[PDB]
């Protein structure tokens, strides 16, 4: 009789009004899933030795039968995830999920868990941008004063990358989906005792329903969109995000004219390109992550949502402005008109958060006396 | 409670689950309702359905024929003791002579029942409550009341 | 949790069919198409003009740096 | 920089194939031009198999070229012809002797050179195509050539093709261009083995994908509609 | 001028097209779940199905016709005095244990 | 943090010296010395 | 109708219903893969080995 507990997947009360976006909030236990059955299969070849790894993928993408496509699968998946994570957090703010300090933090706690995970991911086929992708980030970590010399030399195994680098990723990153598999069930139990929360912010118990033919197939059918999103690329341009770059082989001797990470940092990493101090920034960026856990304690409507809040909403669309900027403006160089951006849109951020989603509520509750 | 013979009753009497249900056979022209009413409180509604649903799928399926003797055997105490006087013969007359035609003697009644076999009741069930389009009602908390497509989901065995 | 115990309801009526009983994309087209303007009309001014501005940056930001590279007269 | 144009092919298209034939002649090319100074590692004659040649043929330039391989039983090596299992010959030994064969400049490899540079085959067919005469006020070493498609427009890559710098085998004009064609579709190939079955996969995906979501969409349509149909009251007292 | 904004501003929430009203959409805190919990059945009643309707129009997306939308100045102030009732109990409950 | 070229930061064009001080570009410092030792004229102990 | 008939005989019992599907995928997987194939070949005539596995 562990039929009990599967009830909270089966027949869980939830709501009725709820859009389409729900769907990405179970896709992340389709594309965990999956990304890991993937990568657990693509393992059976990898290596974790410098003068093979590199080779070591291209076993895979020549002389395996239909392996070349779990490289894509897998890889490409990854941007995927990422697609449904600020599709899925975004929300939070947009319909007030947040309010549920209890589960918000986990939420974080996952996102630094996958962002320090994927770092050691792009860096296993030593791309040439794997070695200084993993330069740079982790050579930030000297900012620290008498300590940052140490934990840096201290992760990279010496004095610099090698391969005493690469292995004492592969674990780290190999195993990290499996705690997020067991933080994933942590995230739904402090939901359990209290259930999702609908667009409007309003407490719906007087009409919650079923889960087994509704909201299962719901997700399916977003499933197959994803699938479809995620087959289509594979298929038709693989080379898309993935840059091309990380084809070559690994050389410290020699750079790249241009760097940058995985487009998913740029939003992230621009924030500190725009500070050209070393060590000012870096605590900017972690902030910028770690504001969420902050958000909560802004809270300032008596409302909860905000599509009863249209003031919200030009702002809120505003910071996708933002962040969708940062992004490529992350990808592109250090030059006079792209230095202008970052200066202000780093502030822009940090701006938006802290002072005018808060504002509003202040408004608002006076708009409307209360 | 207990010792009793219907699967229903007895669970119901085992775990106190309900107070009170019966069914019924409602005949019009060309129509009729079969079904069922129960009545139980709003934390063991699900369950009841489960069951009860249960033995009709039961029933579409596997029937035992000693079990159908039972209720051949029921049937014939039920129609004669409905007539126990006058007034409940001439409810069937002025009844069967708008309905069926003619009267239809106690000795018919039996002859129709004497045929039927547990092939006939796997024939019927599996035409009339398997997987149809039931009709459903409610007047209570009835919070934890299932919805009709999970209801339906439930009707049909497998 | 579960359902049972969550609140109170009085003097509350439900209707509802079964799905049989009626097509799935009823007025799709003839209902759904200004229901989908409606919801448009509601939205679009508070998320727009961002991505309009965005798309103006991104042109500038072009531009500008086009012209950077190119030489200036000396 | 310098942004190649959008050349067409009869692979751009995302149900479009690699000409084979076309291929099959570029395979002459890197053997007879690239082969002396690039070294392609990551691949082997029997990928060519069910492509370009079949066993038998491409297994008789296995038997053209000596490959190292084989402790002999004295504890020494030696040559032999190689085999299908064999990858190509590698030029040299080493990067440094390539180093030193060139003006302190280093050939790329070619395996997955197009993936791993913007644009891909556009780059690299109108490399080879781009040379001209320098412009006024442009000075170079020795050894370094102009070339606008490469970065800096100054490059240590000696003319390596030309027309009429050799013949193919059904006898097709050995132009500068068609040749920068065959060649282009081949390293297409390099990196990717797969292209003649992503297509195909490519394909089977949306005459399922495009027939099964509306079905799902009809299920799902069909379960909520009891919802999408439903009415209520409210009649107290 | 002011009072010309708050009429605006009603109408641009757009909870009157779903017929509701502004005490409707209140976050819950322990403070109100006394104060909901307090109110008469002739009111708390008339509370769901106010609600209980626009979940299901938020479900398709629609709202309701323009005559069954809610007018200012029928917005009525019936939670208010249930609520600072509260918090004024609330503020005894913490300055007094000071 | 990344590679000058000889006679240079490429991907900001920092110009160097032979000997390596910056003379124009977004570097803040002249490059890094390390420590070292000669053993000999002809020998080295770069650390 | 058709629809009907087809009720009646096939998806009213479980044990019945999943006899239909990997039947009839059996018979729909031979064909789904000529379908594929031959308009693959179609497009791209003149391009695959199949079109020159003679001259060889
Ligand atoms: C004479 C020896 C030689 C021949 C023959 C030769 N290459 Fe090169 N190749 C080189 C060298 C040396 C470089 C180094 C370029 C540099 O250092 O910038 C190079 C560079 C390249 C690159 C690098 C381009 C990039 O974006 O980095 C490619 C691609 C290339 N060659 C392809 C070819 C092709 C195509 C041909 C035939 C048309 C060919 N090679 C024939 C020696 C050769
Ligand atoms: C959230 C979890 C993960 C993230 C964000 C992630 C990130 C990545 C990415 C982006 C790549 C792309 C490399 C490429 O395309 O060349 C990669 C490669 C790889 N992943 Fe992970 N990964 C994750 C989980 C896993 C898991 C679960 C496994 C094994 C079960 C795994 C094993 C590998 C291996 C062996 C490679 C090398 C293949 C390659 O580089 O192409 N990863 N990882
Ligand atoms: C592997 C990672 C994750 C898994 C498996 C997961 C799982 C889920 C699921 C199934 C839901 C219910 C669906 C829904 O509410 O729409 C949910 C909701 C939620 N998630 Fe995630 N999630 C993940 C990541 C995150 C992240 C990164 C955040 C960041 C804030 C987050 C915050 C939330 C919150 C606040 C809710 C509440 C939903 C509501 O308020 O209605 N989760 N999560």
């Amino acid at each position: 009789l562990m039929k009990i507990v599967n009830n909270a997947f089966i027949d869980l009360p939830a709501p009725s009004n709820i859009s389409s976006w729900w769907n990405f909030g179970s896709l992340l236990g389709i594309c965990l899933i999956l990304q890991i059955l993937t990568g657990l299969f693509l393992a059976m070849h990898y290596t974790s030795d410098t003068t093979t790894a590199f080779s070591s993928v291209t076993h895979i993408c020549r002389d395996v039968n239909y392996g070349w496509i779990i490289r894509y699968m897998h890889a490409n998946g990854a941007s995927m995830f990422f697609i449904c994570l600020y599709m899925h957090v975004g929300r939070g703010l947009y319909y007030g999920s947040y309010t549920f300090l209890e589960t918000w933090n986990i939420g974080v706690i996952l996102l630094l868990t996958v962002m320090a995970t994927a770092f050691m991911g792009y860096v296993l086929p030593w791309g040439q941008m794997s070695f200084w992708g993993a330069t740079v980030i982790t050579n930030l970590l000297s900012a620290i004063p008498y300590i940052g010399t140490n934990l840096v030399e201290w992760i990279w195994g010496g004095f610099s990358v090698d391969k005493a680098t690469l292995t004492r990723f592969f674990a780290f990153h190999f195993i990290l989906p499996f705690i997020i598999m067991a933080i994933a069930m942590v995230h739904l139990l402090f939901l359990h005792e209290t259930g999702s929360n609908n667009p409007t912010g309003i407490s719906s118990d007087v009409d919650k329903i079923p889960f087994h033919p509704y909201y299962t197939i719901k997700d399916i059918l977003g499933a197959l969109l994803l699938i479809l999103a995620l087959m289509l690329l594979v298929l038709f341009a693989p080379d898309l995000l993935g840059d091309p770059d990380n084809y070559t082989p690994a050389n410290p001797l020699n750079t790249p004219p241009h760097i940058k990470p995985e487009w998913y940092f740029l939003f992230a990493y621009a924030i500190l390109r725009s500070i050209p101090n070393k060590l000012g920034g870096v605590l900017a960026l972690a902030f910028s992550i770690l504001i969420l856990a902050l958000i909560p304690l802004l809270h300032t409507s008596k409302q909860r949502s905000m599509m009863f809040r249209p003031l919200s909403q030009c702002l809120f669309w505003a910071l996708v402005a933002d962040l969708l900027t940062l992004t490529w403006i992350g990808g592109q160089p250090v030059e006079h008109p792209y230095i202008t951006i970052g200066q202000l849109a780093s502030v822009l951020y940090f701006l938006l958060i802290l002072v005018l989603m808060p504002t509003a509520g202040t408004i608002e509750n006076k708009l409307l006396k209360w | 409670g207990a010792h009793l013979s219907s699967p229903l009753a007895s669970i119901a009497a085992t775990n106190k689950l309900c107070q009170s249900f019966q069914t019924f056979n409602i005949c019009y022209a060309d129509t009729g309702l079969l079904g069922a009413h129960f009545v139980c409180d709003h934390m063991s509604i699900d369950d009841m359905m489960f069951v009860l649903q249960g033995q009709w799928m039961r029933l579409c399926t596997s029937a035992t024929e000693s079990e159908v003797l039972r209720g051949k055997n029921l049937l014939r105490n039920a129609l004669v003791s409905h007539l126990d006087g006058t007034t409940p013969v001439c409810e069937d007359i002025g009844r069967s002579l708008l309905t069926y035609g003619r009267r239809i003697p106690l000795a018919e009644w039996e002859s129709r029942i004497a045929e039927v076999d547990a092939r006939v009741v796997r024939e019927v069930c599996s035409k009339y409550f398997y997987d149809q389009c039931p009709a459903v009602a409610g007047f209570g908390p009835i919070e934890q009341l299932p919805d009709y497509n999970r209801i339906r989901s439930g009707m049909f065995w497998l | 949790r579960q359902f049972g115990h969550l609140t109170r309801v009085r003097h509350v009526i439900t209707y509802s069919l079964s799905p049989f009983e009626q097509r799935a994309f009823p007025h799709y087209f003839s209902k759904g198409i200004p229901n989908v303007l409606r919801r448009t009309r509601a939205c679009i001014l508070r998320v727009a003009p961002p991505f309009v501005a965005f798309y103006l940056v991104y042109t500038w930001g072009t531009q500008e740096f086009e012209k950077s590279k190119r030489k200036n007269p000396a | 920089e310098l942004h190649p144009p959008s050349y067409p092919w009869s692979h751009r298209g995302l149900l479009s194939s690699l000409d084979h034939t076309s291929i099959r002649r570029g395979f002459q090319v890197y053997k007879q031009v690239c082969s002396s100074c690039h070294s392609m590692d990551y691949v082997a004659y029997r990928h060519l198999v069910g492509v370009c040649y079949t066993e038998d043929e491409a297994k008789a330039l296995a038997e053209e070229v000596e490959v190292q391989d084989g402790p002999n039983e004295d504890g020494e090596m030696f040559m032999r012809p190689g085999k299908l299992s064999d990858y190509f010959p590698k030029p040299y030994p080493n990067p440094e002797a390539a180093r030193a064969a060139n003006n302190g400049a280093l050939p790329p490899d070619l395996s997955y050179i197009v993936r791993a540079r913007h644009g891909g085959e556009d780059y690299v067919f109108s490399l080879l195509t781009g040379y001209c005469e320098p412009p006024t006020g442009v000075s170079l070493r020795e050894g370094l050539y102009f070339n606008p498609y490469f970065p800096g427009q100054a490059i240590g890559m000696a003319p390596p093709i030309y027309n009429e710098v050799l013949e193919f085998d059904d006898g097709t004009p050995a132009t500068m261009s068609q040749v920068a064609k065959d060649v282009c579709t081949f390293l297409r190939w390099a990196a990717e083995p797969e292209h003649d079955h992503r297509k195909r996969m490519g394909l089977k995906m949306l005459l399922m994908m495009g027939l099964l979501l509306p079905l799902v969409y009809a299920m799902k349509r069909h379960k909520w509609s009891v919802l999408k149909s439903r009415k209520l009251a409210y009649r107290p007292p | 001028w002011l009072e010309g904004i708050r009429k605006w501003y009603y109408n641009a929430a757009g909870f009157n097209k779903l017929g509701l009203m502004r005490d409707d959409t209140i976050h819950e805190n322990d403070d109100v779940k006394e104060a909901i919990r307090r109110l008469p059945e002739n009111l708390y009643d008339d509370r769901v199905f106010r609600i209980k309707r626009a979940l299901d129009l938020s479900m398709r997306q629609q709202i309701l016709p323009k005559e069954q939308w809610t007018k200012y100045e029928e917005d009525k102030s019936y939670l208010e005095p249930y609520l600072k009732e509260v918090i004024r109990e609330r503020k005894e409950r913490e300055e007094w244990a000071k | 943090g990344c590679v000058p070229i000889a006679n240079y930061c490429p991907c900001h064009g920092s110009h160097y010296d032979a000997s390596g001080r910056i003379r124009k570009g977004p570097a803040p410092l002249n490059l890094e010395v390390p420590s070292y030792e000669f053993t000999s004229d002809d020998m080295v102990i770069v650390g | 109708t058709l629809t009907a008939r087809l009720y009646s005989l096939l998806f009213r019992r479980t044990s019945t219903f999943a006899l239909t599907i990997v039947v009839g995928a059996l018979f729909f997987e031979r064909a789904f893969d000529q379908g594929a194939d031959a308009i693959y070949e179609h497009i791209n005539e003149g391009k695959l080995w199949k079109h020159i596995k003679h001259k060889y």
